[PDB]
């Protein structure tokens, strides 16, 4: 075996008593160990930083080894051989030199941490060795280590600046951070093992409950009063459905996608906020203040053209909440329809071709034309959007204000009790974390269609066609029925699809038909 | 001296590369490499490397190929030494491979100046994210889709130099391409001097580098893949193309870059894999031709092919027959007749005409699918981008000799129509199959096809067949569609290859791959020949069809399409000579196209007048 060099030793320190924001850092704090809380906006690729360098003198063949390097690349000051006076002609050897892994992870303060909403202060966090690829861009993380100052390499020779050392040249200092430790602050059996024993017991009890479906539907949006159909649709979407692809190659979408249209002051945006909070790997945004192409994908030049992660990727493998969908561009809606059933977002600009899986569930909230839902107006065209997209959408919820005095008094009392008692007013059947665990278990489950379930789906599709007797119902409606049946089987914890589940799916589709 | 292989098994050095570098161990390694090429034994007993040498002689290849697994099977010590120091093992291996190939074939060195061993079937593959600085300077396999492929360019394998102050002579320094030769010294005098390139001893080799990047599945979902460049060795150039998945066995290596250090804020070296070898990830067979002739029938083969066509689609059997005729195609004619057979499908949403077009995309040898909203005329013509400037071929140009696809029939319609009049989209060189919704909505019987889809009357005449479908709700039809769809969902579902057979449920009598290969065989191995008597009857029928079009049009282009569709029916029967029934069914297809045009307006009168004309037999 080859002779073994001395192993590099890394020392990581965690659970520091205090954590400071990027804005909290100061030039006086440099040179001391510190823990910083923030979100990693970007992470540099892992690189072999020249931690130790080995040079060979061309004049006398004398060789140096493992020379320490400053911020700039360095060479031996004098030839190791006393006879040779060489100070140049140093040729590096990759094998004799030792390189540590290198990765710079840009970070920024939390936007919520900023009091006035101002731009968060950004800090450069250096990840090396095991710290490289120990965090992900866009994920909040706490970094512990010594704050550092980066001199100008051009001033070194490789605003105010120090001079007279550099010599005549001024030297400007760039603050940075080196993180000794990195911590991220942001099958059914495998999920059960990941769950603690108490969590497994609670999930088992909830799954054993026969009213689990209705209980979850009620638990959706505890603060919101009414909109039980929207709650059931949200629960079905979060549960999801099994993906399937035909032998001919056509691939159906397993994720449920819905679009909600209703009058203002119906808390559709509140439902979107609750869904975004509940769904892992989810991103919420307002449609009016957004860029259509930027949401789907991003492209930028990196120090050469590169590809930046899009907003839709933040929602990948999870629900995507869309607020002010009517205010958003119909071009963006058509783009979503283009990347809804086929998914597979791709880039062809800047000369670089990139691919994106774009696998996510879509939820939307919108104000119908005229500022309020019109029952006389058809379900299609109340919110201007592509007809194939409307067909591919699993459901189209309708929200209408109820003039009933009892409902008005109930909503008023619920809002007043909320304002008085904070979270105590809400009484969801299940806790948010328990419902999330149930959703994960149901996602681990893959419902299977029964033969009686298939016959029931046939009958329900025939009934939907009779209701068309055209544009409202289609084979896409049948696909939505299958997806909702899978979601209902997941919610009821039944292993296989049932005719009753298909009946519930048809009932939800008929409610969308209105 | 030469050490024993058992003595070489222990590295006995600071590194395994140093062990290989030690001259006695290097001579022993060369002897062991020749002995290993001789020692690897095939099931026949001939050396696998010896058979590779015979194949290299027959191919006149400049580079020998040696499987890494074969080196593990025999001289596993040499294999491990290569895993540690692939270049150190591979230089001696290349010398040994040249010696073996020359021993097999005299003057093989005169044929090839240098024979280089190439790895094959490398054992372990590492992802780019899994690849690290420790992986650098050692051979590794990488599976990923190339981000881009640079074109092959001339490069100096070695470069002699001239010192301006000294004599105009220097050693032919080999160029590893990891960095500039950068001798930083004069050969004639031991001091720094200008080094103008000298061609007296310069060696020249083709060079190409294709950046390697992880596949989107290889990267975690929602995460952009890491990219590490892959370098093609000389004679390994142009092995891969941009955007192509490949598994490359290459030594990862890091090279210092000042700009990289400036961007990182710390000294750093750019990492690029250098492939010692590359292993990158529809024609009818002859046995397939025999089986296709056996399965084909003199009569009813068109019915079997129509049942096989559009297996995903339910109903639309006429559309299936038209698409089958277009896919079978016809022999080209040059002096009016076009070899390609054009098909058009129109129907309300849910007609699955687009599904039939997708099946046709599989059926055609090099099909390209496009839609009117999805593809512009100029965009489908070509794409232009900076390379320097370079051009990209259009989609219609990409689909050649295999039936092309069109949808949403208006820039794409201009590309189609300019193609139909021009015979050029750049020639489309492909049959046209249309799956267009009528007026962007559910089909209405009152609208003639020209109104339902904007097009040219000459385009309708040029189409070998035109199809129109009207939406309707029937109880039996709903039951059939529901049974087929539920069966398709169960088939696609994981719970339900024998399971794949029960999943297919014999929806198509002819398997789709076998039918596409049979259409290709009936287009290439079989060349349909129009029958003269059937053609005389068809010419009388074409005169009658023009007269009937005047009565209630029909064109010589439609008659030529009848000849081409007769060739297509002969292909469906795999007959070198077009049958009279083939010509009759082709006249029926052209008559169906004429009836489909202005359907509600003229279809009843056309059917009454053409009951005798549609089929000669």
């Amino acid at each position: 075996s080859p002779e073994q060099t001395e192993r590099v030793f890394q020392i990581s320190f965690f659970n520091l008593p205090t954590v400071h924001r990027i804005r909290d850092i100061r030039s006086e704090k440099i040179g001391s160990l510190l823990s910083i809380s923030g979100t990693v906006t970007r992470t540099s690729e892992v690189r072999p930083e020249l931690y130790k360098a080995s040079f060979t003198c061309d004049m006398c063949r004398a060789i140096v080894d493992n020379v320490e390097q400053s911020f700039k690349y360095t060479e031996p000051t004098f030839c190791p051989n006393p006879s040779c006076e060489n100070r140049a002609f140093w040729t590096l050897n990759v094998t004799r030199s030792r390189f540590l892994d290198w990765q710079k992870v840009r970070i920024q303060e939390n936007a919520n941490e900023i009091p006035t909403g101002s731009m968060p202060r950004t800090l450069d966090v250096i990840l090396r060795g095991d710290s490289v690829e120990r965090a992900k861009p866009g994920d909040r993380c706490k970094f512990t280590g010594v704050e550092i100052v980066v001199p100008d390499v051009t001033q070194l020779g490789l605003n105010s600046g120090v001079t007279g050392l550099l010599g005549v040249r001024d030297l400007t200092y760039k603050i940075s951070f080196l993180a000794c430790h990195v911590i991220s602050i942001g099958d059914q059996e495998v999920f059960l093992n990941s769950l603690s024993s108490d969590e497994i017991n609670e999930l088992k009890e909830m799954v054993k409950d026969e009213h689990i479906y209705d209980k979850l539907v009620r638990s959706i949006a505890p603060a919101v009063f009414g909109h039980e159909a929207v709650k059931k649709g949200i629960l079905l979407q979060m549960l999801g459905g099994v993906h399937k692809s035909t032998v001919e190659g056509i691939k159906l979408r397993g994720d449920i996608n819905i679009c909600v249209v209703g009058d203002p002051s119906t808390s559709k945006s509140q439902f979107l906020k609750y869904v975004v909070g509940f769904a892992p790997r989810s991103v919420y945004t307002s449609g009016k203040a957004s860029s259509a192409a930027g949401l789907t994908a991003a492209v930028v030049r990196d120090e050469d053209y590169t590809i930046e992660a899009g907003a839709l990727m933040l929602a990948d493998n999870g629900i995507c909440c869309i607020d002010e969908f009517d205010k958003m561009d119909i071009s963006d809606q058509v783009a979503i329809h283009e990347a809804m059933e086929q998914q597979t977002i791709s880039i062809a600009k800047a000369g670089i071709h990139a691919t994106l899986n774009a696998r996510t569930s879509i939820l939307a909230a919108a104000n119908p034309v005229g500022g309020r839902y019109n029952r006389k107006l058809s379900l299609r065209g109340n919110l201007n959007m592509t007809a194939p997209i409307m067909s591919r959408f699993d459901l189209f919820f309708v929200i209408l204000d109820d003039c009933n005095e009892k409902i008005d008094t109930e909503l008023a009392s619920h809002i007043v009790d909320l304002h008085m008692k904070r979270d105590e007013a809400i009484e969801p059947p299940f806790s948010a974390e328990q419902l999330r665990r149930y959703i994960k278990y149901a996602r681990t489950f893959k419902p299977i269609l029964t033969k009686e379930a298939r016959s029931y789906l046939v009958e329900k599709y025939k009934e939907l066609r009779k209701d068309d007797a055209s544009y409202r119902i289609t084979v896409r409606q049948l696909e939505s029925m299958i997806r909702l049946s899978e979601a209902i089987a997941r919610a009821n914890c039944v292993d296989e699809i049932t005719p009753s589940f298909i009946a519930e799916a048809y009932d939800l589709l008929r409610q969308s038909i209105i | 001296e030469e050490l024993t292989l058992e003595s070489l098994s222990n590295v006995k050095a600071n590194s395994y590369s140093e062990w290989i570098t030690q001259p006695n161990v290097s001579r022993t390694i060369a002897r062991e490499l020749k002995s290993f090429l001789l020692e690897y034994t095939d099931e026949t007993g001939r050396s696998v490397y010896g058979a590779r040498i015979r194949t290299l002689g027959e191919m006149n290849s400049e580079s020998l190929e040696v499987n890494y697994r074969h080196l593990a099977e025999s001289k596993a010590i040499l294999a491990l030494f290569l895993a540690k120091c692939p270049e150190e093992m591979l230089k001696i291996f290349d010398l040994v491979a040249m010696e073996a190939t020359e021993l097999h074939y005299p003057d093989y060195a005169r044929i090839h100046s240098e024979i280089h061993v190439r790895i094959s079937d490398f054992p372990t593959i590492y992802s780019l994210r899994e690849l690290r600085e420790s992986n650098l300077s050692s051979l590794v396999r990488v599976t990923g889709v190339v981000t881009r492929r640079t074109g092959v360019f001339p490069q100096l394998k070695y470069v002699k130099f001239n010192c301006l102050k000294c004599g105009s002579i220097l050693g032919p320094f080999f160029q590893d391409s990891n960095e500039e030769i950068r001798i930083s010294f004069c050969t004639n005098c031991k001091s720094k001097g200008p080094f103008r390139v000298n061609g007296e001893k310069t060696v020249y080799r083709n060079y190409q580098r294709v950046t390697l990047q992880e596949a989107p599945g290889t990267v975690p979902p929602g995460r952009l893949p890491r990219h590490r460049e892959v370098i093609l060795l000389a004679d390994l150039v142009d092995v891969s193309k941009p955007g192509e998945e490949v598994e490359v066995t290459g030594i990862y290596k890091n090279n210092y870059d000042g700009n990289l250090n400036a961007k990182n804020g710390f000294p750093v070296f750019a990492t690029i894999i250098e492939a010692n070898s590359i292993k990158r990830r529809f024609s009818w067979t002859e046995e397939e031709e025999r089986e296709f002739r056996k399965i084909s029938r003199d009569r009813g083969i068109i019915d079997k092919i129509i049942s096989s066509m559009a297996p995903s689609i339910y109903g639309h059997r006429d559309i299936k027959t038209a698409v089958a005729c277009s896919l079978f195609g016809g022999v080209p004619k040059n002096v009016s007749i076009r070899g390609d057979i054009n098909v058009l499908l129109l129907g309300d949403p849910g007609t699955a005409k687009s599904q039939i077009l997708k099946y046709v995309e599989k059926t055609a040898h090099r099909a390209v699918f496009a839609t009117g909203q999805g593809a512009s005329a100029v965009g489908l013509t070509a794409s232009v981008r900076k390379d320097e400037w370079t051009l990209e071929g259009g989609a219609l140009v990409l689909a050649d000799k295999g039936v092309c696809l069109i949808d949403e029939f208006d820039q794409d319609r201009t590309s189609i129509h300019e193609a139909m009049e021009q015979q050029s989209i750049l020639q489309a060189r492909c049959s046209i199959i249309a799956a267009a919704n009528p007026n962007g909505g559910r089909y209405n019987s009152t609208l003639p096809l020209a109104q339902n889809v904007s097009l040219t009357e000459p385009i309708l005449s040029r189409f070998d067949i035109l199809c129109v479908v009207r939406d309707l709700v029937d109880e039996e039809a709903d039951e059939r569609l529901a049974t087929f769809v539920v069966d398709s969902h169960v088939r696609s579902h994981p719970e339900n290859l024998q399971r794949q057979r029960k999943k297919e449920e014999e929806i198509s009598p002819i398997p789709q791959e076998l039918l596409m290969k049979y259409i290709h065989y009936a287009r290439t191995k079989i060349y349909p020949k129009l029958h003269q008597m059937d053609m005389d009857k068809v010419s009388r029928v074409y005169a009658d069809l023009r007269r009937e079009s005047i009565s209630t049009p029909i064109t010589v282009r439609h008659l030529e399409s009848i000849l081409r569709i007769a060739e297509s029916f002969a292909k469906m029967r795999l007959s070198e000579f077009v049958s009279s029934y083939d010509l009759d069914r082709a006249i029926k297809v052209v008559v169906d196209s004429f009836v489909d045009a202005q359907k509600v307006s003229v279809r009843r009168q056309l059917r009454r007048s053409f009951a005798i004309y549609t089929l000669g037999h």
